[PDB]
């Protein structure tokens, strides 16, 4: 049973567990991975998840969600009152700590948002155990890279108050790299941008990745774009529309349209695998029902501004960042929103045509990272890399036939492996344009009684007396025992190579 | 294209032979000084103080701290200390190649009694030679000579204090331990080290009237363009900014011993 | 009326080592202190996040400290959670056995004195320098 | 907050030079700073400053090990952090704070560890890259070549 890992979002969160080299994502009681950052305080009971969502136009006033815009604010702050005049609940000054003041169990309990946000957490912690069979402890919770250090404490604490064992906190951005594999070394000196256009913001972030070691370069972000408001265009289109097409305002009723936007948030996501999504709700607004439509391409036109913004904090990214397009290797997408076709057309055309890493579910990708690095932390080793050295070794010692029909050992016997080991050699003759090495198995003196593996010609070899020519032979092993030899000239920088298969007295006297 | 081989066969490993070399021979001696004049020591005297109050910083620099002291601090040592520094190395040299008689202004230059004793040299010359006296007196050794030369680089100060005050008054206690150190394990007995002690001390309390005596004559002969006396740029600058801060009473004179 | 308790074996040992072995590094004696004092800060902390109450007594979460030269003394003022009669019996509140055990090995393997805290046997570093 | 755990944004440099003035004991401003984090398999945040000055003991008498103060979670460990930086890069004053290195520190624990590898070999990188923001506006880069 091993730790875990909680993308903890504004709308949204999501976990999994990082096991035999991945990472399952973990449904829900109704068999949702990724399920709502919401908490409905009710006279029985607080509902957790998709529960407190389901209700949310029935008791509003109550529920409460988007804790992370207030956690580790002061009252004060102008977010914090940015925010406080969206609500359904009250936000409170208590001790410039804002708690939010929600029904429960009758009682006008004032809720401190990392309290709120530990509850999020408990119930995903929940839903990981359920899964796995285990109760668990071990954490890494994600957050905003732009998050401060109040903020980053804060976000522990949660994870205190739910039971967790907070490993780490770590970036949005970071985790997705790793979900991606873009810190499985090999990968180094790249650029990664990433777009998370999530719920109820879009960040940017330009992340370098040197093998494993993780650099961010710049952050960009609209703090106020996501799906919400790509919602909130579906809402007017659908509001106006009824009220017109049947001269009744529901857009005065707060229930009838969060019906219709629940609505809008399931044919959204519908449109987006679809070219057209339908709208059908029995007895919305006065009793009537209200039945109709939207296509991919009004969908598009409603929120086409919404979509084009999303490009501004990319170039603002690559500014800061002090990057063309040309600099950016790698393009990664985080957030549900961004499976929407037109997100995908925008930043695909904005870097020329370049793939997206789409191999992750986008409100996946960061629990995923996440569960990657709970993994880690928790006890350093993943799926490497002390048993492979251990256990796997170079049965026979590998070397190449050099002149004379002898073979030269470059990885000893019973070395273990992977490992890269090199010797100098020079072309044996003089004036040769060349080598040609053979790559042997073996423990005999001569190649003649050895295992040949296979031969390559290393070519691009300047012609100089036998001797002069600085050749470097590679004998390159992996665990499995697969062998790569290769060989360069270091005074041309050219190279070649061959792959090897796997089998797997007088002074005691007088005078 | 042919098979490459370990060509030459003459790739050395001097791993080991290089992980021995390590010695190198270190020298000492890094500078020199003189005065080039007798009885006009009325103004080489001034040349020689500038060249050896750059010594004394140099020197000053080379023990532990000094240079950690800020540089407007370890220039006030120095423009008032100078003159203490001056007259106790005559004292030394003066103690043993002439029995305390005549001033040593370097190894190679002695001035002798002919003229010793001229205005121009004597008025300010007789209280270096009352540090010589002393030390030849008190029977000082090398190692009690250079305590008490490291102890007068900082005994004086602005009344205000020293903006980095705190390192060099750690440092003055430091020296002035070393001092009883150098007597307690060379004079034997109880009340012989106590008696070297204070008598030595009593030379750098002393070495404070000499210094005020000598420094008018240099404070003097600066401002009056009727001595006809000329100044190095070093001497100068030290100077130009202690005039108007020992004549009037605005530099503390530290003692390591009562009266 | 006073208790006399006994100190279970392996801090009464580990207190004869920080009084008479060598240690040249007594200003731990102030770092182990302090840091004391925050993990109890927390600890209410923690859970006034669920249980409020917690801060009736005094909202304020700090640490002071106030030496008194004429009387050789320093206090240190924690106003985190603090100790029942029992926690202080029962080692200061903490898992004394296996904690100073492992260190005792651990400077018997050459383990320096200011990994004390390392082990969760920090506050027996007092010794260092206090007479009581 | 310890500085190096701030924003490297909202720090001035007025705030960095007397930061600098303390750490270092010198009245004189720094040079220049580069301040920056590591994430990813290693999570660090470090200050390095480049002096105004190269004032002589550099290259005799101080014990340059002493440069660069080592913390673990913010936890001080050592001032002779030998190993932190190659010796041609020992006239560099600063702070390491490495959040994954263990507190049971002894030289031959790190020494062996591979996270001071990739420490080192990151300052250094860096350090590299702020010679070379240096190297532009040749102005200020003569005044550090020279010294
Ligand atoms: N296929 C889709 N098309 C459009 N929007 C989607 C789709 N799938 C999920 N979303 C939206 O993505 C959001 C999920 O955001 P996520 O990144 O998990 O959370 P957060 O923004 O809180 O970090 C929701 O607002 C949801 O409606």
């Amino acid at each position: 049973a091993a730790a875990i890992g909680i993308d903890l979002g504004t709308t949204y969160s999501c976990v999994g567990v990082f096991q035999h080299g991945k990472v399952e994502i973990i449904a829900n009681d109704q068999g949702n991975r990724t399920t709502p950052s919401y908490v409905a305080f009710t006279d029985t009971e607080r509902l957790i998840g998709d529960a407190a969502k389901n209700q949310v136009a029935l008791n509003p006033q109550n529920t409460v969600f988007d804790a992370k815009r207030l956690i580790g604010r002061k009252f004060g702050d102008p977010v914090v009152q940015s925010d406080m005049k969206h609500w359904p609940f009250q936000v409170i000054n208590d001790g410039d700590k804002p708690k939010v003041q929600v029904s429960y169990k009758g009682e006008t309990k004032a809720f401190y948002p990392e309290e709120i946000s530990s509850m999020v957490l408990t119930k995903m912690k929940e839903i990981a155990e359920a899964y796995l069979g285990y109760p668990v402890t071990n954490a890494v919770i994600t957050v905003p890279a732009y998050f401060n250090d109040s903020q980053r404490q804060a976000t522990k604490d949660a994870g205190v108050i739910a039971g967790l064992n907070v490993l780490r906190i770590i970036n949005e951005p970071t985790a997705a790299a790793i979900a991606y594999g873009l810190d499985r070394t090999g990968k180094g000196e790249r650029n990664v941008l990433i777009f998370d256009l999530g719920g109820g913001t879009f960040d940017v972030s330009i992340l370098t990745i040197d093998d494993g070691i993780f650099e961010v370069k710049a952050t960009a972000g609209d703090t106020h774009l996501g799906g919400e408001d790509f919602d909130n265009r579906l809402v007017n289109h659908f509001v106006e529309e009824f009220k017109r097409k049947h001269k009744k305002d529901i857009s005065q009723n707060k229930r009838a349209v969060r019906r219709l936007r629940t609505a809008c948030e399931r044919a959204k996501r519908t449109l987006s695998s679809s070219t057209q999504a339908s709208l059908e709700i029995d007895s919305l607004f006065e009793g009537i029902d209200f039945y109709t439509s939207i296509t991919r391409a009004r969908f598009e036109e409603l929120c086409s501004d919404l979509f084009r913004s999303t490009l501004e904090p990319v170039e603002k990214a690559l500014r800061d960042a002090k990057l063309d397009k040309a600099q950016i290797h790698d393009l990664v997408l985080v957030g549900g929103s961004t499976r929407i076709p037109k997100v995908q057309k925008l930043l695909q055309d904005f870097f020329n045509g370049r793939d997206l890493n789409k191999s992750i579910n986008p409100d996946e990708a960061v629990a995923y990272g996440a569960a990657v690095q709970a993994a880690i932390l928790m006890g350093d080793k993943s799926e490497n890399v002390q048993d492979l050295l251990l256990l796997d070794v170079a049965p026979l010692s590998l070397g190449l036939e050099t002149a004379g029909g002898v073979m030269t050992a470059l990885i000893k016997r019973n070395s273990t492996i992977p490992t890269k080991q090199t010797q100098i050699f020079t072309t044996y003759s003089d004036n040769q344009p060349g080598v040609l090495i053979q790559v042997y198995e073996g423990e005999r003196a001569m190649t003649k009684d050895n295992n040949l593996l296979g031969r390559f010609e290393l070519s691009g070899i300047p012609p100089a007396p036998r001797g002069v020519p600085q050749i470097e032979v590679t004998f390159d092993i992996d665990a499995n025992g697969i062998l790569n030899v290769t060989a360069t000239d270091k005074s041309t920088g050219k190279a070649n190579k061959i792959t090897i298969t796997n089998d797997k007295p007088t002074i005691e006297e007088v005078d | 294209s042919i098979v490459p081989a370990t060509l030459p066969q003459l790739t050395p490993t001097l791993v080991s032979l290089l992980e021995v070399i390590e010695p190198e021979v270190l020298y000492a001696g890094y500078d020199s000084s003189v005065p080039d004049s007798t009885w006009r020591i009325m103004t080489t005297l001034n040349m020689l103080g500038g060249r050896q109050v750059i010594a004394a910083v140099k020197w000053a620099k080379a023990i532990p701290g000094f240079r950690n002291l800020h540089l407007d601090d370890q220039m006030t040592l120095l423009q008032y200390s100078w003159m203490s520094l001056m007259a106790f190395a005559l004292g030394w040299r003066s103690y043993r190649q002439s029995s305390a008689n005549l001033l040593c202004f370097a190894p190679d230059l002695i001035i002798n009694e002919q003229r010793m004793t001229l205005p121009c040299m004597y008025d300010q010359c007789k209280h270096m030679l009352y540090v010589s006296s002393e030390l030849h007196r008190l029977q000082v050794s090398y190692e009690e000579y250079l305590c008490m030369k490291t102890l007068l680089l900082l005994s004086s100060v602005p009344k205000d204090g020293l903006k980095s005050q705190e390192l060099f008054d750690e440092i003055r206690m430091t020296y002035i331990k070393e001092l009883g150190k150098a007597i307690v394990k060379r004079e034997g007995n109880s009340s012989q080290n106590w008696q070297r002690f204070y008598q030595l001390t009593k030379l750098l309390d002393s070495m404070h009237e000499v210094v005020e005596n000598l420094l008018n004559y240099c404070f003097q002969t600066f401002l009056d363009k009727t001595m006809s006396i000329e100044f190095p740029e070093m001497l100068a600058e030290i100077i130009t900014n202690q005039i108007p801060k020992y004549s009037n009473g605005n530099i503390k004179k530290l003692l390591f011993h009562q009266k | 009326e006073v208790e006399t308790f006994a100190f279970q074996a392996e801090i009464a040992q580990l207190m004869s080592l920080i009084i008479n072995t060598f240690y040249s590094n007594k200003e731990i004696f102030l770092r182990e202190l302090i840091s004391n004092s925050s993990d109890a800060l927390d600890k209410i902390r923690y859970e006034s996040l669920t249980d409020p109450s917690k801060l009736d007594s005094g909202k304020e979460l700090h640490i002071n400290l106030i030496p008194n030269k004429q009387d050789r003394t320093l206090t240190i003022v924690d106003t985190g959670i603090g100790m029942t009669k029992a926690d202080l019996i029962n080692n200061l509140g903490t898992i004394a056995k296996s904690g100073t055990k492992a260190f005792m090995e651990a400077l018997q393997a050459g383990a320096d004195i200011s990994m004390i805290g390392q082990f969760g046997v920090g506050f027996y570093s007092a010794y260092l320098v206090a007479e009581k | 907050k310890p500085i190096w755990t701030r924003n490297p944004d909202d720090i001035t440099n007025e705030e960095y030079g007397e930061f600098y003035k303390s750490l270092t004991n010198d009245w004189e401003d720094h040079l220049a700073v580069k301040h920056f984090s590591v994430e990813g398999q290693l999570e660090f945040r470090a200050l390095l400053f480049v002096p105004r000055r190269a004032p002589f003991d550099l290259f005799e008498n101080r014990k340059k090990k002493n440069n660069i103060k080592l913390y673990v979670r913010r936890v001080f460990i050592m001032d002779n952090c030998e190993e932190l930086i190659p010796e041609y890069l020992n006239f560099i004053r600063g702070v390491v704070d490495s959040e994954d290195l263990p507190l049971n520190i002894s030289r031959e624990m790190l020494q062996q560890s591979k996270i001071l590898k990739v420490i080192r070999k990151n300052l250094v990188k860096k350090c590299l890259e702020l010679f070379t923001e240096l190297a532009e506006d040749k102005e200020n880069y003569k005044k550090f070549y020279e010294q």
